[PDB]
DNA sequence: AGCAGATATCACTCAGCACGA
DNA sequence: TCGTGCTGAGTGATATCTGCTTTGGGTGGGTGGGTGGGTTGAGGCAAT
């Protein structure tokens, strides 16, 4: 085809580093200019939250969800191409993309064995990672329910073609989004510009 | 044996006949008079008709410019105008005419279908309404009551002469050079005068710039005109066949065998001056064209249709028409102002 | 199986072949030189040239000694005179004058252990084909050699598919068409070698067929002699292959009737000819037409009805500097020469994009033209698409646009799913495919060409730009540059531009005589020069561009204040403006950008847009 | 044309006895 | 208890004849199946 104990060592001594966080943050985006507390979020995301598993209360979700969105000339989509190559899980996708694989799971044909095969989507393939979807303002309504549902229960159910089956999906997400003209407008609120539903924004 | 039943043969006696009508100084009234004369006006969509039969030269560029000599015509008007007839009339006179509707017709019967040969058992291609009209003519009633997808073909044809298919592991380019004449109605199913064009009629504009002529035609409520015209309906519909008494209804021996212009000595016209006629273009016909081409591009007066550069291909296409009609190696005056007449009276009316 | 009395006689004619083999001078004998060439593994193909036998036939004549008429049998029936060349080449196969490895062949180490043993049985073989190193083919008589002899010349006289009919069947004939179909090499046995597991001894069989019945049983003499059932085992090894490709000519659009469909015909490469031919290549292939028959119970089903193939035999294979290539791109439209500049950078495309950090600038000068009809939009992408290498022509195809400009035509047209393609060519500069079926991923870092027509489809002077375009403003802004190209009416332009049209059709050539356009070769040529060169940029250059900048973005700002400006400025109109000065520096052949270079791009960039919107 | 099932006519093994040794 | 035939019918065996069926395509069908292939075009329907 074409972690050891000094790996340890190394990162508890970074670890030690007084700067670690600006360090971190630098490293992130090395060619990002003056973005600091949006690398800063980011490297949050990226490391998230304890994941809870509770007797009594049920399940209390450690991911973190960051929203990026404002004018288009500013660099948006690099932030996300970043954070990819540094996550060690996650997809890219872009919504109502036809090359992506999809963000819901799907039950399709494999043209090859003619077999029926229930296809796992981005969001359920990115479970423990962070899922990047760089185009949130043009989206499927169905799709935008499978977020939210995604988003509030963490896991994907389908019961289609004779199959009643549930998907963990606990992976964080990392969209993009633009307003409805050529640039975002002060006056106006952030709802009206970023032209999404308040509940899915909140 | 096969015996085709497509061309007429020409006799000394006929091509003398057609010399001595075409050194007459009004041919092209006779002959534009001579089609349908069953329907009552119309004289400059007759004129229209018959230079579109006769058809300009094809010219292709060494560089690779394909310019057609094909004219295409549209009829947009209130119902029961005889748009229908006028299409039926050049369907039976056109020695090459394939008749089509909207409702009827599909993006793949236009173009060509993808068959298996009986015989060979071999995957082919069947011609299409476009391809089988090669050289001919195509007649389209309805137009604008067609879907995008079909109008899509249509609008590949008329670009672009050639028909492009990719299907089942087929890869090639079929030659459609026919003539395009169409019927349509406006979206309120009656021209209105307060309406600019553009609302009237829900053609694309790319589609409707690829019309050579547009020929905008109105039911007129005049005394004088409608007497003249339900005279005209109700002399021609006592005819009567020879041979057959009144009150009867209308029902080969061998096998190898200002007066009107009877049709068989139309065709034969036409094929003689299509046949054996290529006019050249002369310097006077080109002042009186630029001429032409500047004073109405430039002017105050409102057109039904937008002017462009392939007005002046249009009313070079006339003028060369025109030059076929009198049997002329060279495109005069004459051609270019009855050009230039013909194509202001399908503008300004 | 009543007989004929046919007036050939093959003996005389094989006498003829060898003979002409022998004797033929055009130094030593030709084709005795090309058989000693031969033998020493120097060469793997022989051509038979019929213009030497035709001028040895002329010769023979001459001297009193009148001989058949070779030419007219090989023409004729081409199928034997392969056999009886082959024949002939081998009973006169010099021996070899250079040294070679003899027992490194498997097939000497058979044929000498198989000589052994006879001679032990004796003292108590193998076809011709199977040895032979090399391949024959027939070279159609030259049209000149016929014309000077007296003789017509059927075998190269070329032929549409229709002209091609069931009484050419068996003759040696030349076909003009375009390649569409090319299929992979594969193996073709011609001789099959097997072995006995008791015996020891070697078999071959000879395969002249679609298909072949397997050997099963030994047939040797120790084994029918002792008694001994042995089976047989194939031996790919020993076996001789040669290479095999199908290919499909189909008719060119000049040759199909009025009213009719094209035709193909399927051609049969075997030998050293593999490789000649390939799509989209228009050919004159030369060969032998012959019919194919069916095997077994397909046989008895199809009937009389037979299938046709081609033999390949041979194949022939068909064909101030700113400003001149401006007007030299397009010399049968009106002047414009703003755009013709853009379409010049566009072509060129110079850029430097080695960031390594993650991702590179794009290196792609995108060019749109939006315009009212009447422009001539379709006959700049027809013109700048057939000058370009990798131009590429669709109506609304990007892998063969892949690494070189993209032309696309009724933009505005395209479906969604293609708008989100061409997002993704632009954006990523990648092509992914994800499906059951396959799943592939092609680089294209392919620019894009557009023509566009407005919303209401002429341009409204009263709605604002982004109005009249239906396209997303994120695609417009990832433009480079954006042309509006505008018809307004005017007595001078309008009869200049009727005077060059009338022109034109009259005469069929430039009216234009105040200067000489340029010869496309040298045009070209120069590009793909400039192409291949890199130029470079210094500190003073890079602050200019900065000081630039942010004059930009401020008179885009106070623009954009208002509804008529298109777009406020971004740093994707810096990066633009970069790439367009390195192009300009590619055309200059010089390393340094020069400020000039800079200005020019920046009056470029205002010209595209605000030159028109203002009038 | 090739393949699978079947018929029938082809030999070969153990069987055993008469002579004499 | 060895050697050499003569008898012999039994137990094979192998050299030797008698009937499908097939390709693929409706010149075998839909009480052989549609996951063994064909298969692009028109048509009606529901969710959109
Ligand atoms: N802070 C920054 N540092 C470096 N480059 C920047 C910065 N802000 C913007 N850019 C440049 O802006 C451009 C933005 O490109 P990008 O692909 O990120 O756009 P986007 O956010 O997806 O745009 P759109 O909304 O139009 O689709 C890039 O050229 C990037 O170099
Ligand atoms: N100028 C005319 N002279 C004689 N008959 C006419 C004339 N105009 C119309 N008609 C009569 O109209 C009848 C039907 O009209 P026709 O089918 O030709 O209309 P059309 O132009 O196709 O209109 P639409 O398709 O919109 O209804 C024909 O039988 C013809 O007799
Ligand atoms: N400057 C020009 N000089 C000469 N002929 C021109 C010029 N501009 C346009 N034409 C003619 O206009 C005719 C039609 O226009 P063309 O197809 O070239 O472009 P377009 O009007 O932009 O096209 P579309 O109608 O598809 O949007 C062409 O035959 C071309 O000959
Ligand atoms: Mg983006
Ligand atoms: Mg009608
Ligand atoms: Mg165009
Ligand atoms: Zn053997």
């Amino acid at each position: 085809k074409v972690i050891t104990d000094q790996d340890l060592a190394k990162i508890r001594e970074v670890a030690a580093r007084e700067d670690l966080y600006s360090l971190l943050a630098r490293s992130i985006a090395p060619s990002i200019y003056e973005l600091e507390d949006v690398k800063k979020g980011i490297l949050l995301q990226l490391f998230g939250g304890t994941n809870k598993t509770f007797t009594k209360g049920g399940r209390y979700r450690g991911d973190i969800n960051i929203l990026l969105c404002g004018d288009p000339s500013t660099s948006k989509s690099q932030i996300l191409q970043y954070v990819h190559k540094i996550t060690p899980r996650g997809v890219y996708t872009s919504g109502k993309g036809s090359s992506a694989v999809g963000l819901t799971a799907y039950i399709t044909r494999d043209v090859d064995t003619k077999q029926l095969v229930l296809e796992s989507g981005a969001l359920v393939l990115s479970d423990g990672g962070v899922c990047c979807i760089d185009e949130f303002d043009k989206m499927s309504d169905s799709t935008r329910s499978v977020l939210h549902e995604v988003m509030e229960q963490q896991t994907i159910s389908i019961a289609k073609a004779g199959i009643i089956t549930t998907l963990n999906a606990r992976s964080s997400i990392l969209a993009s989004a633009n307003p409805i003209g050529s640039r975002y407008n002060p006056n106006l609120p952030v709802t009206e510009n970023i032209d999404l539903p308040p509940p899915l924004l909140s | 044996t096969v015996y085709p039943l497509a061309r007429q043969m020409l006799t000394d006696f006929d091509i003398r006949n057609i010399n001595k009508l075409s050194k007459k100084k009004d041919i092209f009234d006779i002959l534009s008079q001579s089609l349908a004369p069953s329907i009552y006006g119309h004289d400059h969509i007759k004129k229209a008709i018959l230079l579109m039969l006769m058809g300009g030269v094809e010219k292709n560029l060494e560089n690779g410019s394909h310019l057609r000599g094909d004219i295409n015509i549209l009829m947009v008007g209130d119902p029961s105008t005889a748009k229908s007839q006028l299409l039926r009339f050049v369907l039976n006179t056109a020695s090459l005419a394939i008749a089509t509707t909207g409702r009827g017709s599909s993006g793949v019967g236009l173009t060509a279908a993808v068959t298996t040969d009986r015989e060979t058992g071999e995957r082919r291609l069947e011609a299409g309404a476009m391809v089988l009209a090669d050289r001919g003519v195509v007649c389209i009633d309805e137009f604008d009551k067609m879907t995008d997808v079909d109008r899509v073909a249509i609008h590949e044809v008329m670009e672009q002469q050639t028909v492009t298919i990719a299907k089942a592991g087929i890869h090639t380019t079929l030659n459609a050079r026919c003539s395009v004449i169409a019927a349509a109605n406006p979206v309120f199913g009656q021209y209105d005068v307060n309406r600019d064009p553009h609302q009237n009629i829900a053609l694309p504009d790319s589609l409707l710039s690829r019309f050579d002529l547009l020929f905008v035609v109105t039911d007129d409520i005049n005394e004088i005109r409608d007497r003249s015209i339900s005279e005209h309906v109700l002399r021609t519909h006592r005819y009567l066949p020879p041979g057959y008494l009144e009150g009867e209804p209308v029902r080969s021996l061998a096998v190898g065998e200002p007066k009107l212009v009877t049709i068989p000595f139309l065709r034969k016209y036409v094929q003689y001056a299509k046949e054996r006629v290529i006019p050249q273009l002369t310097q006077e016909a080109i002042n009186v064209i630029v001429k032409n081409y500047t004073d109405l591009r430039n002017d105050d007066n409102t057109k039904k249709s937008p002017i462009t550069a392939r007005t002046l291909e249009t009313l070079i296409r006339l003028a060369t028409a025109h030059a076929k009609v009198r049997l002329s190696k060279t495109v005069n005056k004459v051609d270019a102002k009855v050009a230039a007449n013909l194509l202001r009276f399908a503008l300004l009316g | 199986l009543p007989s004929i009395q046919l007036p050939v006689d093959y003996n005389n004619l094989f006498n003829e072949i060898t003979d002409f083999l022998v004797t033929f001078k055009q130094k030593g004998p030709k084709y005795m030189a090309m058989l000693q060439k031969v033998a020493n593994r120097e060469l793997n193909s022989v051509i038979i040239d019929l213009d030497d036998i035709l001028q040895y036939q002329n010769e023979k004549f001459l001297q009193g000694t009148q001989a058949d008429d070779l030419v007219s049998a090989i023409q004729q029936n081409a199928n034997h005179f392969t056999e009886l060349f082959c024949r002939a080449i081998d009973n006169n196969m010099p021996l070899p004058t250079k040294e070679i490895d003899y027992k490194d062949d498997v097939l000497d180490v058979i044929l000498n252990q198989r000589r052994l043993r006879n001679e032990r049985m004796l003292s108590d073989l193998f076809p011709p084909n199977l040895t032979r190193r090399y391949f024959l083919y027939f070279k159609p008589l030259s049209q000149n050699c016929a014309r000077r002899y007296r003789k017509k010349a059927i075998s190269s006289k070329p032929l549409s598919v229709r002209q091609i009919k069931g009484d050419f069947l068996g003759q040696l004939i030349t076909v003009r068409g375009i390649i569409t179909r090319v299929s992979d090499v594969k193996p073709a046995v011609e001789v099959i070698a097997y072995t006995c597991d008791q015996c020891g001894y070697e078999v071959f069989q000879e395969v002249n067929s679609r298909t072949f019945t397997p050997l099963s049983e030994c047939t040797s003499e120790e084994c029918s002699q002792n008694q001994t059932k042995g089976q047989l085992f194939m031996s790919t090894r020993a076996s001789k292959f040669s290479a095999f490709q199908e290919c499909k000519i189909q008719e060119l659009s000049q040759q199909v009737p009025v009213g009719h469909i094209p035709r193909s015909l399927n051609i049969h490469v075997n030998g050293t000819l593999v490789r000649s031919l390939s799509p989209g290549d228009i050919v004159d292939v030369t060969g032998i037409f012959l019919p194919a028959p069916y095997t077994g119970f397909k046989a008895l089903k199809a009937g009389l009805l037979t299938e046709t193939y081609l033999e390949a035999q041979f194949v022939r294979q068909h064909k101030d500097v700113y400003n001149r290539l401006a007007k030299s791109i397009a010399p049968e439209i009106y002047g414009n020469l703003d755009v013709k500049k853009a379409l010049l950078l566009l072509l060129v495309g110079g850029v430097d994009k080695r960031v390594g950090d993650g991702m590179k600038i794009r290196g792609d000068i995108n060019v749109c033209l939006m315009g009212d009809p009447g422009v001539a939009k379709s006959q700049l992408l027809k013109a700048i698409c057939k000058i370009s290498p990798r131009g590429v022509y669709t109506t609304g195809a990007l892998v063969l646009a892949d690494n070189g400009i993209c032309c696309i035509d009724e933009f505005d047209k395209m479906d969604e799913s293609d708008r989100t393609a061409i997002h993704e060519v632009m954006e990523q500069q990648t092509i992914s495919i994800s499906k059951a079926g396959i799943n592939t991923t092609l680089n294209a870092r392919t620019s894009i060409l557009a023509a566009a027509n407005p919303l209401y489809g002429r341009y409204n002077p009263r709605l604002s730009p982004l109005d009249n375009i239906n396209l997303p403003a994120a695609l417009l802004s990832r433009f480079d540059i954006l042309f509006l190209m505008l018809d307004i009416p005017s007595r001078d332009d309008d009869e200049k531009l009727a005077e060059h049209v009338t022109y034109v059709h009259m005469h069929n050539k430039q009216p234009d005589l105040d200067f000489t356009p340029v010869e496309p070769s040298k045009m070209r040529e120069y590009i793909a020069y400039a192409k291949t060169k890199r130029p470079v940029m210094s500190e003073a250059v890079n602050d200019y561009v900065v000081q630039a900048y942010i004059r930009l973005r401020q008179d885009s700002k106070r623009e954009m204040d208002s509804k008529f400006s298109f777009g406020q400025a971004t740093p994707r109109t810096l990066l633009g403006i970069i790439r367009l000065s390195q192009a300009l520096a590619k055309l200059r052949l010089a390393d340094m950008v020069d400020i000039d270079d800079v200005e020019e791009a920046l009056r470029l960039v205002r010209v595209s847009k605000e030159s028109l919107y203002q009038e």
